[PDB]
């Protein structure tokens, strides 16, 4: 109860500092490139292209899903994945990499993974705007339902942030954690509706039911409902919403407790 | 007067490993005993407001550990430290990034130190004037020389106003002209009746700056008191040590390191 | 002609130094892990597992290829890919990361990417021995044809090394190179016989003919011929052998020329 | 006697950029002109065997650039350097890894310096004896203190036997007992009639060690000659500089930096 309050207060009091440090990190990462920050959009785009040639052209022989061309289905479904992947992979390393620069200073230590996540949220927002603009050429124009994004884009961010708040502490105590996530994230990519849709009513039915326990399922399906299908997603799937809210709350609580329990001895493990 | 810093029975221990199997076995088994190294051992001293205290001792004695424990960046294994007032540390190179320019580095480091946006905006021009870089304030710090990096770090760092200050082996930086500026700033800092902890090997600087001496030997507090009663004793010990043979010095160091290691 | 001679002499005179530095690098990379160097085998194994569940169980419904179970086909085909991927990805960064430590010393600079490649060749050799042992449980025992590996395991190494000798120089002059390879290597993974076999005689026939211009095709097919099919591979495909030898020679020549042209000014670009 | 180092018309230039568009336009267009900064400008001096030469000047003068160009780690834009003999540089912290132990670091650094395996095996025990670490030779260097890291680096590095030696602002390290050892080693190095280049701000050390002085001002060679004819002149300039006002010093520095920048 005190750990949650401390972490919440530290994050609420330092909004401007989080944004500024995220911007400085984006500047530092792309310093020597000739193109600069443009790579923050170029790298995610190329990866989508390959994924269209393998799973759309090769497999599926370019077959539409649910009355929509496969290219736009995949485009709307995959826009948030690079943010999640990179945000978790670097938020797990954040404290180990950045503790010594601020240790002598009096600094709110719980905001270190959060600004590392924000530096990737910027590129996610740019890509999502590009995707919405690109969807207008086929004839899919924004509707009233697009307002749902005001709940769905924030939630995604929160989810990622909560995970890092745990995996930053675990990564200081035990370094092997950094090697485990690489294997876990891959499982979360292929067992999700980003590239394919399970058949249901069969041996694929159990796989579908298990897939519904992945939060990426809810994220991709809600984005598609807001942008492509013109539907109010929560009018049929509020139980998944409650399940995912519970997941985020559990991750945040455990991460806050562990972080406030071990933060004073971080110099021992580093 | 009033106690500003109060250190009571501070102890610091470390665990020594040879193979990964030892490390894993210690991590798993609760009873497993291993070698333990005492970096500090039962340090107690009371500091008052306006006291300038200089830390002296040979390599490996434990003065950086004590100044980190006072600074708040490290935690005791046993004992406790009570601070009355805000604490700051002079670490000039900490927040500098070679990718960023000098102007950007000023804001980055001042943000990491805890300043607010309005203060950063107000005090940037004075820092730029002090550092005396000129045009190279508009260039990445990786294009600088060593003296210019030190000058920028010192100019950013000297803008704090704490109640307790900790300096670790850097009183002045740069060429002959910058050193006088740095010394004048430090003397002004002393004038305002602030508590200062100072770690150095320059005994002339210690004689002209400090007022108390803390002698650290083998992780222990050998002596503590006024400068003119304690510094001559350390100097006499130092002059006696140079007059021994190599075997005597090796024996002294081995005897010192014997008491610091214990299996438990 | 002088650049080739200089690089060749520098590599030939320093075999022991290359091996020692590769071993020190392997020690440095895995320092804080509880398991240690075991991860050098654990990480490649897990990635194979996922690739078996997605492409073997999901797609293909576990269908054999060429009279062999799919699991062993994939296992023999994928054993060398992690070495190639990691070796190129880190050999591109080697000089940028390690120039300043040896610049003041008189050091053979052309061997910096090579020992970074050797540090990955170690884990490749361990995994290949494990794969050969695992193939004995089904009833596939070593034959005389296994001696072909004495030509095929070295060639793979040489190929990787040659590429880095170019991409280390290009990565110093232009940093954006480091972002391009990530996208190229992915194309080289899916357009290869590691996971699938093209149909030929159709629209897939042109894809097969283009795939034969990938060196990974030759590497995987030669490994499988030596270990699985009990065939002398060069008795039907010596033209592919000559093509790949020419490729390696071209890469080595261009890399040596550029490296000796620019090495004296590496401090400017770094 | 015999010329050992011969420097002829050495010039070093750098290109100054403000935005990425400028950098790209310069990279593409062959005629595009930009600002250019002259770090060095037409340096010529002849060194003989047995000469100890001390480099003096204010911050940003260009002595590290000259010692890197002599050392071989940097290349001139114009001119040439002729060396007669093998060249070594004292860079103690270069090859040390915190992940490795001390014993491993000895071999790693000696390999990177160019030694053979048999020599490394033969000279490891003497280095271990010199560094005086004791048991901590079996521990990772990241568990050391600063003095012990410096002592290990110096002990590994002092084992070279070159014809030309370059030292950049490190004559002795450690506490009061180690400094005498380091100074004795350096004096032995001078005794063997070896050419030494030395960069420092300590003018007493320069007076007691060097025999020639090279004065660097604004990237140029102000003067060059015997110690007793040149060092008093630099000291007189230095004492005159402290007696100007702040505006005069700013004007002097601005005038100096004016001549170093040129559009071309
Ligand atoms: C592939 C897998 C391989 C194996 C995986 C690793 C096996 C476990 C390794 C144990 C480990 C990882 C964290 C484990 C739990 C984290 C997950 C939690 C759940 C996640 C969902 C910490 O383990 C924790 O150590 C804490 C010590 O702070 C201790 O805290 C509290 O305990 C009580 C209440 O628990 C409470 O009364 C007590 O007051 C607390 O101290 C915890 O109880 C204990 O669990 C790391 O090992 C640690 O290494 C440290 C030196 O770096 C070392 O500290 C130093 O202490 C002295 C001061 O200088 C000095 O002697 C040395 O410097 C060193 O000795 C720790 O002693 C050692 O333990
Ligand atoms: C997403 C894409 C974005 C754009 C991509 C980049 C566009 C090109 C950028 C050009 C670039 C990349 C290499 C390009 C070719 C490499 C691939 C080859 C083929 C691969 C299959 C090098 O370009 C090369 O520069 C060489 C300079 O050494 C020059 O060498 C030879 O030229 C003649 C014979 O060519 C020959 O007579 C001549 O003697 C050689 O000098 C080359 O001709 C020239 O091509 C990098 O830019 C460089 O930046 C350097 C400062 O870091 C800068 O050097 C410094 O020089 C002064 C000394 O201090 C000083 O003033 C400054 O310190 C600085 O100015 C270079 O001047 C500048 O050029
Ligand atoms: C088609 C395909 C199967 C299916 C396959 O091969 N299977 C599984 C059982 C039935 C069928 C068979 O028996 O052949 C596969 O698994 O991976 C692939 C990968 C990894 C692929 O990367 C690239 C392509 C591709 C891209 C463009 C174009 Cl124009 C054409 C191709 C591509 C196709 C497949
Ligand atoms: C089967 C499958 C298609 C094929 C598919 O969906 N297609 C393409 C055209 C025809 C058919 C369809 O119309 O449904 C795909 O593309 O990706 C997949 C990914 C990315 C997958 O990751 C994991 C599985 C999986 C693993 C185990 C088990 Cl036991 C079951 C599953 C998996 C299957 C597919
Ligand atoms: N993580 C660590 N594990 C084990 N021993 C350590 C660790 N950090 C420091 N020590 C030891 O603790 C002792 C005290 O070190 P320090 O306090 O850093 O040195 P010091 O007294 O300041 O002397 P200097 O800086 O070399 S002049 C030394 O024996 C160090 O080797
Ligand atoms: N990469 C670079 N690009 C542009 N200017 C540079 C670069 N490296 C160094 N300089 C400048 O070159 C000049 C000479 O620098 P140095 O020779 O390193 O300094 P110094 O003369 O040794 O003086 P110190 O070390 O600060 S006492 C300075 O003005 C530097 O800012
Ligand atoms: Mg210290
Ligand atoms: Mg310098």
């Amino acid at each position: 109860m005190s750990a949650i309050g401390t972490v919440f207060k530290e994050h609420v009091k330092n909004f401007y500092l989080i944004q500024r440090l995220a911007q400085f990190q984006v500047k530092i990462i792309n310093h020597s490139n000739y193109l600069g920050v443009a790579w923050e959009l170029i790298n995610p785009v190329m990866q989508i292209m390959v994924y269209w040639m393998v799973f759309g052209l090769g497999i599926r022989s370019n077959a539409p899903i649910h009355g929509v061309p496969f290219v736009y289905w995949l485009l709307v479904g995959i826009s948030m994945w690079f943010f999640i992947n990179q945000g978790i992979l670097e938020g797990t390393k954040a404290i180990t990499q950045k503790f010594n620069q601020v240790s002598k200073m009096n600094f709110p230590l719980s905001i270190i993974p959060t600004y590392i996540v924000t530096s990737r949220f910027y590129g996610h927002l740019g890509l999502l705007l590009l995707v919405i603009i690109a969807c207008m050429f086929t004839g899919i124009y924004p509707s009233i339902h697009i307002i749902q994004l005001l709940i769905y884009v924030p939630f995604c961010f929160f989810l990622t942030a909560s995970v890092t708040l745990l995996t930053s502490t675990l990564g200081v105590l035990v370094r092997d954690t950094q090697m485990l996530m690489q294997a876990i994230l891959r499982i979360l990519f292929y067992f999700s509706p980003i590239l394919w849709l399970p058949k249901n009513h069969g041996i694929s039915g159990l796989i579908h039911e298990m897939m519904k326990y992945n939060p990426v399922y809810f994220i991709a399906e809600s984005y598609r409902a807001a942008i492509l299908y013109h539907e109010w997603y929560f009018m049929d799937h509020w139980k998944l919403m409650l399940y995912n809210f519970g997941i985020v709350a559990i991750f945040f609580a455990i991460g806050a407790y562990l972080h406030m329990k071990y933060r004073d001895q971080f110099a021992d493990f580093l | 007067m009033n106690v500003s810093v109060n250190i009571k029975n501070v102890t610091k221990e470390y665990r020594i490993y040879r193979t990964n199997k030892e490390r894993m076995k210690d991590a798993l088994i609760p009873k497993h005993k291993n070698k333990t190294f005492f970096a500090l051992d039962d340090i107690s001293l009371k500091a008052y407001e306006g006291d300038v205290i200089g830390l002296v001792g040979i390599n490996g004695s434990g003065k950086s550990t004590l100044s980190n424990i006072i600074g708040g960046s490290l935690s005791p294994t046993v004992g406790k430290v009570d601070r009355n007032g805000e604490v700051s540390v002079i670490a000039i190179s900490a927040g500098l990034s070679g990718q960023l320019t000098g102007i950007e580095n000023i804001e980055f480091k001042m943000l990491c130190m805890g300043f607010k946006r309005k203060e950063i905006k107000a005090m940037t021009p004075k820092i730029i004037e002090f550092s005396e870089l000129g045009e190279f304030i508009y260039q990445p710090v990786k294009k600088y020389s060593s003296g210019m990096r030190a000058k920028l770090g010192f100019s950013i760092n000297i803008t704090v106003n704490p109640d307790i200050l900790v300096i670790d082996e850097a009183l002045s930086v740069g060429d002959q002209t910058f050193a006088q500026k740095c010394l004048d700033k430090i003397y002004e800092f002393k004038e305002q009746n602030k508590t200062i902890f100072f770690v150095s090997h320059n005994l002339g600087q210690v004689r002209q700056f400090c007022t108390k001496i803390a002698w650290i030997e083998g992780g222990k507090l050998k002596d503590y008191g006024e400068l003119d009663d304690v510094l001559p004793k350390y100097e006499a010990f130092l002059n006696d040590f140079k007059k021994k043979s190599k075997a005597e010095q090796k024996e002294f160091r081995n005897k010192l390191d014997e008491s610091r290691f214990v299996i438990k």
